[PDB]
């Protein structure tokens, strides 16, 4: 009449890569393996040594009664990819459990500050029909790729791998029995920074040359020069929009990239109203503000007011 | 703006019930979360909601004492603590998540409260 | 099969592609690998291969030691294979490379224009040209995480231009003399090639 | 002999991937289904848990799991861990996790 | 970067040594750092250097678990514990960097090379 | 250019070793094949290197017989035939493949070289 205590369950998770990021999707692929520790049934092995059993031999072991619970992550998108799994059974009930897997996650990304975002890659594990009284994650321990050099990374890992062991409490389970609808839940967290350098150099930079040299249509000496030269500018600021949106990553919102990109537009549209209006601004015919022409000190600096805020 | 309240002094095994108040730009009240500090111990987690409807997230600690509810129309959120332990002696604070992808991650949340200061004696 | 692999100097790139082969249950106390041998293509004609395989397979044979996991029980045997191989920068010279160059190179004949207008408008037409060759580029080099050496010259096609317009600018609006230093057909193209040249450090 | 009664959840964790053309979309979630069946044995006469494999092997047996196929789905659902709660008075719940082109 | 075998010497079949490798330089870790070792007449062959995932280690074939490799990275070095030394390992042991490439093994994707420090077996 | 040799009249059952010489732009001798054509009959395949290393492609009529091997250094193929019969009489010719997408065709081979004769009682 006295319940059994849970099984403690202690969990190794071994990350070889990161890659693969869908911004869109907000997902991530993760190769690794997970090893999963438990004490079960005693039981006889030949000569009394720790027995190892290989992948479909698993399942056979299964049917005649050895138990293996079902550990699902929270937030895979999708069924992982499982390579060889393997069993370690010992005689005094001890089963190790380890399994390489490939998955595709899902997490929460803002990518708004982009190139010069961070993010969060976490994995989530938790027992798919076991509660906390049943099964419970005793300690969890994390190991990463020992990085040479970070410069031809896509990601800077920042910091060591975060972890947490914490209770979910579920409300809309059928059965109502005392503290019987909590489970554990493994959470993993790694740390990174985007490589900005490309986009800098082959993004940022252009765009900032691009637009200087539209200012310097106020430096053109008639007004049907100023304006038919805009033009060009103007279709330079589109051409430069299908470079960058055949290569950044489609998003929901405006990077740091798509804003200059929209600068420019502007800042080229005013002038060509600016170069309008100084010469129809006298309404008389002779409408040469050559004072408001000498706007392009004015200009440049009208544009950096504005883009400071 | 986050402000707590229902500390207290209590004996061993009795109970609480702490609340937070939020006031200004917070869509609802799926984002305030409970955590808890003691002298010289980091600021660690205690309870906020999980991720689909229904769930809720406790730190390990809890053992289901601890119930997190809320009231979306007033803009508050409930911690009923029960059968309190001198372990659990600390100034408790309610923060608003930010952004990142971790609930249980102090470093994810602000606009921390003043905190509310939670004693258990024997 | 993943490994590392550095692109920065593609076209002209070289990588090792490398198999590594390790039992996934028994460490070298139960099985070891005793010998690795490696059987590859018989190539006829490399010209029309992507990658050329210089030299032969190099094969290893080593012993992991794993902390994580009775004593001297937590070390494996690992075969490594290795391929080295170089890139065909063929394709790259003629439809990519040379063509950037006539570009970069016409868009220094601004200089022999006879009017101020003449000069800063057509540096935009060029500015525009060597756009218009960024995204013919990245619509079929491959992506990466880093700059290349085309992504280089264009950076530099995008400076001389830049460069240009400001010393077409400062030329006309020093003074009012300007025809004289835009004698510099010489002098440009010989500062772009020198910096051109400081950047192959 | 009444109908079986069948009482469903259905948890949606993402929906995502919209395909304009093909006027799809992925969905991500559990679907919960349960319902009274046979009286029956279990270990202990508790609450019996099977999972994945194992399922197979008691429908052969006899237990009743009836499919429930999701009218609007694009090919084959990715049915990940899945599970059967077995009652001695005859419940069973079960418990799948599934993702779907819709 | 520049590179600084010690602990050599002469020790009996059986002894023991601890050599020690110091970085100097613009060295982003000494995950990049490896072992080798070259006999008069042999080639420079791999000893040991750090595993590509964490807790593991790479061993040349003849090492049969007697040596150990070790770090610190805050002093910015690395140590090789020699145990059950034999007659065959009598060589000159330098400290390469990884220069890049995916081969730890291959000494071609190792520079910086030490003066080295000597070893005799006898 | 190719030129083949080692031909000649042998007794049913005996051997002949034809060697095909290779000059000009030729990086290996892997392009390099045997084939045979009998009077009245059309030019068939005998023997050219397999696409894997280790592997060699012979025509089904060899059954082991013949062995082509290949010197690099003086840039060279032999055909070793042994256990010779009438039906094995022809020309036998040394052909350089030019591209394509089958080994034992000979539409895919050019540079032919004036063929060696073999003949046995
Ligand atoms: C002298 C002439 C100079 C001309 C200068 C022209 C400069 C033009 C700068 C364009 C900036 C665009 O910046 C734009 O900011 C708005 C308002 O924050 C953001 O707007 C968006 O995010 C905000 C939050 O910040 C939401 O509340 C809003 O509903 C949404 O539209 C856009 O996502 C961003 O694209
Ligand atoms: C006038 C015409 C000539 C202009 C030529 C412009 C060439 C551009 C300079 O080229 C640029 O060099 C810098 C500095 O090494 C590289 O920048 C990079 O350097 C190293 C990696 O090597 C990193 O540590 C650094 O953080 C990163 O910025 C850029 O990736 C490359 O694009």
């Amino acid at each position: 009449p006295v319940d059994a205590r849970p099984v403690d369950v202690s969990v190794s998770i071994f990350i070889n890569k990161i890659y693969g990021v869908n911004t869109l999707e907000q997902t991530y692929k993760v190769d690794g393996y997970i090893v999963a520790q438990w004490t079960g049934k005693p039981r006889k092995t030949p000569g009394d040594k720790p027995l190892i059993v290989e992948n479909t031999q698993i399942e056979r072991w299964i049917n005649n009664g050895l138990w293996v619970p079902a550990l699902e992550f929270i937030n895979v998108v999708g069924s992982p990819d499982t390579g060889n799994k393997r069993l370690m059974l010992f005689p005094d009930g001890r089963v190790i459990y380890n399994a390489r897997f490939l998955g595709s996650f899902s997490n929460d990304m803002d990518f708004r500050l982009f190139p010069f975002d961070r993010q969060q890659f976490v994995l989530e594990l938790e027992p798919f029909s076991y509660n906390n009284q049943q099964l419970r994650f005793s300690d969890i321990q994390v190991y990463t790729e020992n990085i040479d050099n970070e410069e031809i990374d896509e990601w800077w890992i920042r910091g060591k791998a975060s972890t947490h062991i914490s209770d979910i409490r579920y409300d809309h389970l059928s059965s109502v029995q005392p503290n019987q609808n909590e489970f554990s839940r493994i959470t993993v967290r790694i740390d990174a920074v985007r490589n900005p350098s490309y986009y800098l150099w082959s993004f940022i930079l252009p765009l900032g040359l691009i637009i200087a040299a539209s200012w310097s249509v106020f430096w053109l000496e008639s007004f049907s020069e100023r304006l038919q030269t805009s033009f060009t500018c103007m279709l330079t600021v589109v051409a430069y929009a299908f470079y960058t949106s055949n290569i950044l990553p489609r998003l929901p919102y405006t990077t740091v990239i798509d804003q200059m990109i929209i600068a420019g537009y502007g800042s080229i549209f005013a002038a060509i109203l600016l170069i309008i209006f100084a010469h129809h601004r006298q309404a008389n015919g002779v409408e040469d503000d050559l004072l408001i022409q000498r706007s392009r000190l004015a200009f440049p600096l009208g544009f950096l007011a504005i883009g400071s805020v | 703006q986050l402000q707590e309240s229902g500390g207290g002094l209590v004996q061993a095994g009795g109970s609480l019930r702490l609340s937070c108040a939020a006031s200004g730009r917070i869509f609802s009240t799926n984002v305030m979360g409970w955590f808890r500090q003691a002298p010289g111990k980091e600021r660690e987690f205690v309870a906020t909601v999980g991720r689909i409807g229904g769930s809720t997230v406790y730190a390990d600690f809890v053992k289901g004492r601890f119930t997190l509810s809320r009231d979306n129309a007033k803009n508050m959120v409930y911690l009923q603590m029960n059968s309190l332990k001198p372990e659990d002696t600390a100034v408790y604070y309610c923060g608003a998540r930010i952004g990142g992808s971790d609930r249980l991650a102090p470093e994810n949340y602000g606009y921390w409260g003043q905190g509310t200061q939670v004693t258990v004696s024997s | 099969f993943s490994n590392d692999m550095d692109f920065r100097l593609f076209p002209f790139d070289r990588q090792q592609f490398v198999l590594e082969l390790e039992p996934f249950s028994y460490n070298n106390q139960q099985l070891r690998f005793s010998d690795i041998q490696v059987y590859t293509e018989n190539i006829d004609n490399e010209e029309i291969d992507e990658w050329w395989i210089r030299g032969k397979a190099s094969t290893h044979i080593s012993d992991i030691r794993y902390d994580h996991l009775q004593p001297n029980q937590n070390e494996f045997s690992r075969i490594t294979v290795r391929i080295d191989a170089v890139r065909n920068p063929s394709y790259y010279l003629w439809s990519f490379i040379l063509p950037l160059g006539l570009i970069i190179a016409a868009s220094w004949s601004v200089f022999w224009l006879e009017s101020f207008s003449e000069r800063l408008q057509t540096s935009f037409t060029c500015m525009l040209t060597v756009v218009a060759y960024a995204f013919y580029t990245s619509n079929i080099l491959p992506r990466l995480p880093y700059t290349t050496v085309i992504d280089q010259m264009i950076i530099a096609g995008y400076g001389s231009i830049f460069a240009a317009i400001l010393l077409i600018i400062f030329a006309h609006h020093r003074q009012a003399d300007d025809l004289l230093i835009q004698r510099s057909r010489l002098a440009f193209p010989l500062g772009f090639l020198a910096i051109g040249s400081v950047l192959v450090i | 002999a009444r109908p079986v009664d069948v009482s469903v959840s259905i948890f949606i964790n993402k929906i995502y991937g919209v395909n304009t053309l093909e006027q799809t979309y992925k969905v991500d979630g559990y679907i919960v289904a349960q319902w009274t069946g046979k009286p029956r044995k279990t270990p202990g006469d508790k609450p019996l848990i099977v999972e994945n494999t194992q399922i197979e092997r008691w429908i052969n047996n006899g237990l009743w799991v009836p499919a429930l196929e999701f009218i609007n789905v694009v090919g084959s659902p990715d049915t990940g861990n899945k599970r059967l709660m077995l009652f001695p008075d005859g419940r069973v719940i079960y418990n799948a996790r599934f993702l779907g082109s819709f």
